[PDB]
Order: C-alpha cells, then sequence, then structure tokens
RNA sequence: AUGUUU
RNA sequence: UCGGGCUCAUAACCCGA
RNA sequence: GGCCGCAAGGUUAAAACUCAAAUGAAUUGACGGGGGCCCGCACAAGCGGUGGAGCAUGUGGUUUAAUUCGAUGCAACGCGAAGAACCUUACCUGGUCUUGACAUCCACGGAAGUUUUCAGAGAUGAGAAUGUGCCUUCGGGAACCGUGAGACAGGUGCUGCAUGGCUGUCGUCAGCUCGUGUUGUGAAAUGUUGGGUUAAGUCCCGCAACGAGCGCAACCCUUAUCCUUUGUUGCCAGCGGUCCGGCCGGGAACUCAAAGGAGACUGCCAGUGAUAAACUGGAGGAAGGUGGGGAUGACGUCAAGUCAUCAUGGCCCUUACGACCAGGGCUACACACGUGCUACAAUGGCGCAUACAAAGAGAAGCGACCUCGCGAGAGCAAGCGGACCUCAUAAAGUGCGUCGUAGUCCGGAUUGGAGUCUGCAACUCGACUCCAUGAAGUCGGAAUCGCUAGUAAUCGUGGAUCAGAAUGCCACGGUGAAUACGU
C-alpha cells in the first residue's frame, strides 16, 4: 500500500504480503481492538465451544445459539436455535446490529 | 618452558653473538682448503656450549620447543589463539 | 570444542585487527613480540583504567598505539604525568621512539572485555556470580541492545566439581558473519579455583 | 540410495563410431590410462582381421555374443535363510558383463602382450574356449538349478 | 551366553 | 597348545601352524 | 499340632531371625532378538587396497643403568613430535653447586670487560698482564661483575574426578529449547504432534495453541562464466624492424594477472499436485532447483583427552622432585599389532629422443653461469629480497633399440670395500654417491578398508619443521574410470 514494498525486485512482496494475507484473515475483527472483549457473542456455541474457554474463565458475557446437541454451560446466556439452518442463520444474527450501533447512539 | 630450562638456552644464544658472531671463521677460513695448517683445527676447543646448531626455538610467547613458526616465533596455541583476537595483521583463517 | 571463536573468523569482514602494519619473516618476528611486550605491561597499569582494547600500529622506526579506555583520566593522572611515564615504557620496551595516544571508551558496560573483567572480579569481591551475570552484567540489554549473553566456567562458587550456568537474553547468533559480536575472556583467579567468563555482546547484524 | 540417475556416457570410438565399444576401452582401461586404452581396443581388432575377416566391427559383437549372459542370481535373505533369487539381466549390464569377464581372462592369460591376450578371447567366444566364455555358461548354472526360486 | 565375563 | 582374526570385551566361532 | 484323604496331598495356621521397605497407577527417557516410516560409501553395484613379502614409522611386550613422559573401542597406536647425532631432553651413570641457572632487593669491593696460562671430560678452580664508561653541592650513586646474608627463587613433581583455556566424539545429526496460555493432584504435556514436502524443526496446510531463542538455509572464501579499469616484470594480435630470439620499437587487441562489479532467484514455460507446498520435464544461459569445493560443528554425552604449551585450587620437594657439565638412552630385541613405502613386472623394465601443468620458496637465503670430478659434489661467481633471478631440467604420456615371461632384461633388502657433505663433533645414532652383492617376493588365509566424478585410481610438483636425516603431514596440478535395481 504505502510506498514500502517498492524496496527488494518484484518478488519479494508476495512474501511479505502473504503475511498479511492470513493475518487479516484470522485477526478479522480486532483491528481496532487493542484490550478486551466485553460481551462476545459467537455463532456455533458447540462447535465452537473452544472459543469460549477464555470466557469462562474472566466472565465476559456469552450469548449463542445452541442446537440440541450444545453445550449449554459456557454460555452464561442461553439461547437455543439452529447452528445450521441456511436461512435462519441471520435471523437472530440481524436482532444484533439493532442492540449494536442502531440501539446505542 | 621451564624457566629453568628458557635460560639454560638464553646462554646458548650469547655465546653465538660472541664467538660466532665473527671468530667463527677466524678458523673457518683455516678449515678448508685454502693454502694450511691443522694446529687451529686441533686446538679447537673454543666452541664448546656454544654452537650454531644447538639453540632450539620454544613458543616466544610461552617455550615450547615443539610447533614453531619462523614467520611468526609462537608455536600453534599461541599463534592460533592470539590471531583469534588479531595480533597479527592480516591472519584471516585460511580456506581456498 | 563445539563452538569456536566468534572473533576469530572475523578479521576479514565486520571486524577490525588490532596490530594492523606490515612486516616480513624477517620483521615480523620481532614484530610478534613486540606488540605483545607492551599490551603485557601497559594492561597490569591500565587494568583499574577499565580497558577494552590496545590497537598497535608502526609507521616507521616507531608504534602508534590507542589506548582504547572507558576512562583514560587515570592513565593521565597529574595531567600528562601518568601517560608520560608509560609514554617512555614503550619507547624502550619497542626499541624504537614510539608515539602514544588515546580514546576513551564510553557506554562501557556494553564491551566485551571491559563487562568480562568487570563480571571477572565481582567474584573475588564476594558476590553471587548468578545474581550478578543475570543483573550487573545484562545491563548492555537496557542500552537498547540487540542480544547478549555470558557462559562461566567451572568450579562456581565453593563447589568441587566444575560447571557452567546459562542466562542470557536477546539474540547471539554467533554463525551468522555479517552478525559481528564482542567476545572475549577473563581468567579470574578465584580464591578456590580459577573461573573463566566469556561475553557475547552482539551490536547489530552486518 | 533415495535417488534416482541416468548414465554416464563419453567420447566414443576415436573413429569406428561405438560408444559403448569405450568401456571396452575404459573398463580394460587402467590407472587411469586410457591414452593407451585406444592402443590395446584398438590394436586387437588390427590383428583379428587375418583372424576372422569380416569387419573387426561385427569380428567382436559376433563372438561376443556367446559371452554376454541373460539371467543371474541375487542373495536375498528371508527369515533367516538368503535365497538365490535369479533374475534375468537387461542389455544394459548385459553386454557390460560380458566385457568385465571378458578383459578379465585376457589379462590372465599369462603369455606375452595383451594385444593378443585380447584377441585370443575375443576369437575364443565364437569358437568357444577360454576363461571368459566360460563364465557365460557358468553363471547358467547356477541359474535355473535355483528357478525353484523366482 | 555373559559382563563382579559362555 | 600357541599365533591371528570376530566382539565394546570374554567364551564360543573362523584361519593357520 | 488337630481334622480330612488310599495316596498325592488338602484345611486350619504360627514363631525365631532379617530388611526399610515391599507395593499400585501413571510420567520422562532408555532399550527390545516390538511395529510403522526415513536417511548416510551402511549394504547392495563396481574399482583399488591391508593382513602375504622386504623395508619405514608408531605401539604393546620384552629388555636395559635409562630405554623420559602423555595418548588406549570406534573417539590411542607416521598421535602430542612439521622434524632425538650434541643440542633438544624431561630418563640414566658419573663429575659438580646450594639464596641458586632464572627475579626483585640490602651491604661490601670492583666500570663493564680483554686476551691468554695452567689443570679438568667438561661443569670449574687458581692465576698473568691489560680496559679504566655515565654524573656528583664528592659521600654518594645508574647499569653491571663477584661475594656475603637472607625474605625469597626454582620443580616437564601429583592430582585432566579441584580447575581455565583448548580439543576429540555422535555429527553437519536436525535437532535442542524457552516465555505466555491451556490440560493434569502431580510427575509432565502441548508447541515440537499430525498431511504433504524438503538435504534439512525446509516450506505450505492443519491444530489449544500463540510467539520467540540457539541450530539447518544466507552474508565470508573460492571456482564456472562476462564486463570495467590497470597494463609492468606479464601479453603479442594488424605494423614494420629485426643478430630472427616478443629479441627492437611499438602496440594495449589477447591470455594473463586483480580491485569493483553482472549473474541463479522455483526467476519464467508446461504438467502433476489442495487451483498448498512442492515435484517432474523445458527454455534461456558458463552456470540450474541449497551449481561444485571450503569455513562454519545447536542444547549436550563419554568425570572423553591435555596440570607436559601455558594458566591455575590443593598437595608435595627445599646442600633438593632444585641447578650445571660430560658421556649414554629415547635409534634396544627371542615376539605381537596399527598406519605406511616398494616390488613381485610386458597396460613392463632398461637405452634414445621427445610432448606438455598448477601452487608455492627464498639476504647466516635461493644460488644461475663456467671449470674439474664417473659421482655425490667441490671451485668461480652473476642474478633475484623477486608476474624481473635462483628453486625449476614435471612425471605419466609419445615415437624408436631392445628384451622375451626366465625369478628374469623383474624386484630391490642385505652386506663389503671406497667416498661426498651438514656440522666441535656423525662408533654408539646422519642424508647422499661409487663399485661390488644382489633379498624376500610370481599378487597374498580368517578377515578387513577406502572411494559416487575430475571422484577412485595412477604420475609427478611445491611448502612447512628445519645446521644436517621424510615411505609422514599440508598443498598443486597432469591424466583419468566402474558402478549404482534397490533398501
Ligand atoms: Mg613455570
Ligand atoms: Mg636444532
Ligand atoms: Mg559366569
Ligand atoms: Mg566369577
Ligand atoms: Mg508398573
Ligand atoms: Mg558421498
Ligand atoms: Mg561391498
Ligand atoms: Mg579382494
Ligand atoms: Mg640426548
Ligand atoms: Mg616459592
Ligand atoms: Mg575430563
Ligand atoms: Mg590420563
Ligand atoms: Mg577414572
Ligand atoms: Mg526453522
Ligand atoms: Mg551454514
Ligand atoms: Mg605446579
Ligand atoms: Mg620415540
Ligand atoms: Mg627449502
Ligand atoms: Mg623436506
Amino acid at each position: 500500500q504505502d510506498g514500502t514494498f517498492d524496496k527488494l525486485t518484484k518478488k519479494e512482496a508476495l512474501m511479505r504480503t502473504r503475511e498479511l494475507e492470513k493475518l487479516e484473515n484470522s485477526l478479522g475483527g480486532i483491528k481496532d481492538m487493542g484490550g478486551l472483549p466485553d460481551a462476545l457473542f459467537v455463532i456455533d456455541a458447540d462447535h465452537e465451544h473452544i472459543a469460549i474457554k477464555e470466557a469462562n474463565n474472566l466472565g465476559i458475557p456469552v450469548f449463542a445459539i445452541v442446537d440440541t446437541n450444545s453445550d449449554p454451560d459456557g454460555v452464561d446466556f442461553v439461547i437455543p436455535g439452529n447452528d445450521d439452518a441456511i436461512r435462519a442463520v441471520t435471523l437472530y444474527l440481524g436482532a444484533v446490529a439493532a442492540t449494536v450501533r442502531e440501539g446505542r447512539s | 618452558a621451564k624457566q629453568s630450562m628458557k635460560a639454560r638456552e638464553v646462554k646458548r644464544v650469547a655465546l653465538a653473538d660472541k664467538y660466532f658472531a665473527k671468530r667463527a671463521e677466524l678458523k673457518a677460513i683455516i678449515s678448508d682448503v685454502n693454502a694450511r695448517w691443522n694446529a687451529v683445527l686441533k686446538l679447537q676447543t673454543l666452541p664448546r656450549d656454544s654452537s650454531p646448531s644447538r639453540q632450539r626455538n620454544r613458543c616466544r610467547q610461552t617455550g615450547r620447543p615443539h610447533g614453531f613458526l619462523r614467520k611468526f616465533g609462537l608455536s600453534r596455541i599461541k599463534v592460533r589463539e592470539a590471531a583469534m583476537r588479531g595480533e597479527i595483521p592480516g591472519l584471516k583463517k585460511a580456506s581456498w | 570444542g563445539q563452538k569456536v571463536h566468534p572473533n576469530g573468523i572475523r578479521l576479514g569482514i565486520v571486524k577490525p585487527w588490532n596490530s594492523t602494519w606490515f612486516a616480513n619473516t624477517k620483521e615480523f618476528a620481532d614484530n610478534l613480540d613486540s606488540d605483545f611486550k607492551v599490551r603485557q605491561y601497559l594492561t597490569k597499569e591500565l587494568a583499574k583504567a577499565s580497558v577494552s582494547r590496545i590497537v598497535i600500529e608502526r609507521p616507521a622506526k616507531s608504534i602508534r598505539v590507542t589506548i582504547h579506555t572507558a576512562r583514560p583520566g587515570i592513565v593521565i593522572g597529574k595531567k600528562g604525568e601518568d601517560v608520560e611515564k608509560l609514554r617512555k615504557v614503550v619507547a624502550d620496551i619497542a626499541g624504537v621512539p614510539a608515539q602514544i595516544n588515546i580514546a576513551e571508551v564510553r557506554k562501557p558496560e556494553l564491551d566485551a572485555k571491559l563487562v568480562a573483567d568487570s563480571i571477572t572480579s565481582q567474584l573475588e569481591r564476594r558476590v553471587m556470580f548468578r545474581r550478578a551475570m543475570k543483573r550487573a552484567v545484562q545491563n548492555a540489554m537496557r542500552l537498547g541492545a540487540k542480544g547478549i549473553k555470558v557462559e562461566v566456567s567451572g568450579r562456581l562458587g565453593g563447589a568441587e566439581i566444575a560447571r557452567t550456568e546459562w542466562y542470557r537474553e536477546g539474540r547471539v547468533p554467533l554463525h551468522t558473519l555479517r552478525a559481528d559480536i564482542d567476545y572475549n575472556t577473563s581468567e579470574a583467579h578465584t580464591t578456590y579455583g580459577v573461573i573463566g567468563v566469556k561475553v557475547w555482546i552482539f551490536k547489530g547484524e552486518i | 540410495r533415495r535417488r534416482v540417475i541416468g548414465q554416464r556416457k563419453i567420447l566414443p570410438d576415436p573413429k569406428f563410431g561405438s560408444e559403448l565399444l569405450a568401456k571396452f576401452v575404459n573398463i580394460l582401461m587402467v590407472d587411469g590410462k586410457k591414452s593407451t586404452a585406444e592402443s590395446i581396443v584398438y590394436s586387437a581388432l588390427e590383428t583379428l582381421a587375418q583372424r576372422s575377416g569380416k569387419s573387426e566391427l561385427e569380428a567382436f559383437e559376433v563372438a561376443l555374443e556367446n559371452v554376454r549372459p541373460t539371467v543371474e542370481v541375487k542373495s536375498r535373505r528371508v527369515g533367516g535363510s538368503t535365497y538365490q533369487v535369479p533374475v534375468e539381466v537387461r542389455p544394459v549390464r548385459r553386454n557390460a558383463l560380458a566385457m568385465r569377464w571378458i578383459v578379465e581372462a585376457a589379462r590372465k592369460r599369462g603369455d606375452k602382450s595383451m594385444a593378443l591376450r585380447l584377441a585370443n578371447e575375443l576369437s575364443d567366444a565364437a569358437e568357444n574356449k577360454g576363461t571368459a566364455v566360460k563364465k557365460r555358461e557358468d553363471v547358467h548354472r547356477m541359474a535355473e538349478a535355483n528357478k525353484a526360486f523366482a
């Protein structure tokens, strides 16, 4: 982006540019962040259980959809649904946009 | 090494800087066909503890009578050890 | 010996010599002694002077020298007194009227031998090698260092069995030619033995 | 071990043109004196001329045909016992095997010069006789007598 | 087969 | 019995006399 | 002991004495004649060796007055020793000394010294003359010589299990870890495991892991190219000159030299492959897939080696384990082993003539030239401190005379007589030459080693150490293979 990749022949770029490639994808929502959460909301609660392992420790509010095989323990904010349902996948997900910006201002 | 030995050798050195320093030939010319007597060659009892072939080297730094280097004066241990630091101009580890 | 001398194979690049001049089978011989002789007497006295290195050159029938001391002041004394006195030592131990001078060494806590001779004395000074080398030695790190370390020897403390302590910070890749690291040693004769020191001070790569 | 190679060929016949022939000059060559090898592998055919007649080119390979094997065995250990399982050798090493065993006997003739000590075996093949040709069928002995294997 | 030695 | 080899080394085993 | 049984035995069931444990589950590593997977001249495929023979060299043993000491499976055994006649040199027999051979220092006398005399094996001892330095507010002092006296000095004496420093070793192996988080009571685990892939903990993918440090991959060297510049001692193409000799001028074109660069990077093409990495072919190029060879040797293990290089804790010797000299020994031998050299021969030997390299060496040095000598070499003496001269006259190879498979036209040990030289000095113990003598040996058992390419193999050349004794070590090039399915 900035005038820095101009160094090293037309090839090196790919090396450092590839590094970011993954970084961004993995560290998607955090770029702005620089401290800690406040109330994480995961999607596939059960499956993404390991993603809550850290939550249960601190105590950060946890909300997520739990199917019939989910683990209603880690999540301190019960809310079933379906980790599937190609159509209902965003349903409850949309009711979040409101709570956020379109609910705080 | 051994100071007692080092010194014992030092003697074997000064003597050359005396007898051999010049008188070495004062009899030499009278030794090879240059007629020519034998008296001098007979009463030849001046160079005893003195001989241009009885002086050893010993690592200048230390005093090891082995593993000496003319271009230097020390033995493998010191030389290498020193060269490592750089007490020798232009002596990088060779590697063709 | 697993690791060789990180300073040996460095006289070529990223690391200067210590006696740059010229000499053949004839002079090189007597010359090798000279550079030695001086550094011997000079050090003994320049001990408390905090030395880092002693460069030696030779323009013609005389040596140059460059006492790399972290505090040449002591080397001066009554202003010229001390220096002058020693300035004669060389002219006599060199065989020819040689010049002289110095170049103080700032940031001495980031110099091999300096730091080495530093931690080696603390011993006789009754100190805890560990608590010392992991502190009153690693200080170089504080100075925005890139990497450093020290590897003691055996007979550490009142032990009857030789050993070696670790403790290190940063990175000291004594394999990278460009890397460049400051190496030195000091056989601090311990009250009950003779421990050694090995300071690895890497200040930037190439 | 885990890598594979091709072959190490070199400058063929000095004039008669024949890559493989070089081997007969190399395999026989000793002390790295190929300069002399050409002095033996060439002068050899120059002597078999009157001996045989037809192009020395064929002359060689001709009798050579009665020296090259076509089936050998390789020791293979199994459950303690090491069988001598047979195996038909391809042409590549086949022709080679011959040359080796061929040049060998030639140097065991124990007469005078090699030029002749070489021609003898070069022709002894067709007419059948000598140490060289011996090995040829001699190898066949171990062969099949172990067919109970491969 | 053993090693403080089939 | 001895001399040599085999083994980390013995015995055993192999070679020689 | 009681009871049961035909019996074999069953059932009930102690004590003395002895130990500090015995034991269960699980963790880390290690190992297995457990499994899976994968590499390295490990084997397999080839070539050439060792043990055979003689000799050289080291070693064990043995011997001796001493045969100085250390080195011991690989990882000791042409190793410390790149150089033992004296010297070295530590060992021995004898001669001799006792603040010393080497230091500082106090005091006394004397500048230091010089050349000689005698006697001794010398170590010395006692002399004979001569030499008369620096300053002095004159005593004194600076060096230094001898002696006196001690504090001290000296010790290659012992502990490499007291140690530093250094090194070998697996191993140029790809490994070894750590911080944070997390799992477990814990020991620990994870990462680092796994799927591909690589020479590789190499790279990618995945994953309760996230990252990082040491290490492999780079920068250093060097070689393979091309350019730049510099052209002398190096170069010699077009020009002429020429005693026809790069010999003259001359020319800077060429090789060459040598400082700075150009270059190779899965960089590009195709296929395969997860459209991942990567792999397999291609082009272009001197050079392809870490180009080849160096150097570089992780955390560590073998209380691995070295107090004998030197340093050093302790310990020990103190008219001595200190010190000086002469002779002897380390160069023994009734044996055994390791590393080597030369042959057993015609892909050879000897006589002729002949064809061509690379890298280094050097003023107490390399030493041309010419003379004499069969010869080593000796005499004379220039040149070069060196792309200027000397070492330097490469050897295999090549074309001829030949000899004919003989123990010889092979091979060279051994020995006798005569000499050269390096050196005070070569009996003990030196290298070479001359003539005479000509060994064993005809290709080497059990077994065992090296080597994947300019390698192996063979042939020469130079260096180091060094007065003078390389079959060793280090390095250089000439020529110049076989073979590799496969684990
Ligand atoms: Mg001493
Ligand atoms: Mg000598
Ligand atoms: Mg038993
Ligand atoms: Mg027993
Ligand atoms: Mg158990
Ligand atoms: Mg290999
Ligand atoms: Mg094999
Ligand atoms: Mg064989
Ligand atoms: Mg001696
Ligand atoms: Mg003392
Ligand atoms: Mg040890
Ligand atoms: Mg030992
Ligand atoms: Mg022990
Ligand atoms: Mg890595
Ligand atoms: Mg590397
Ligand atoms: Mg001592
Ligand atoms: Mg010896
Ligand atoms: Mg020489
Ligand atoms: Mg020599």
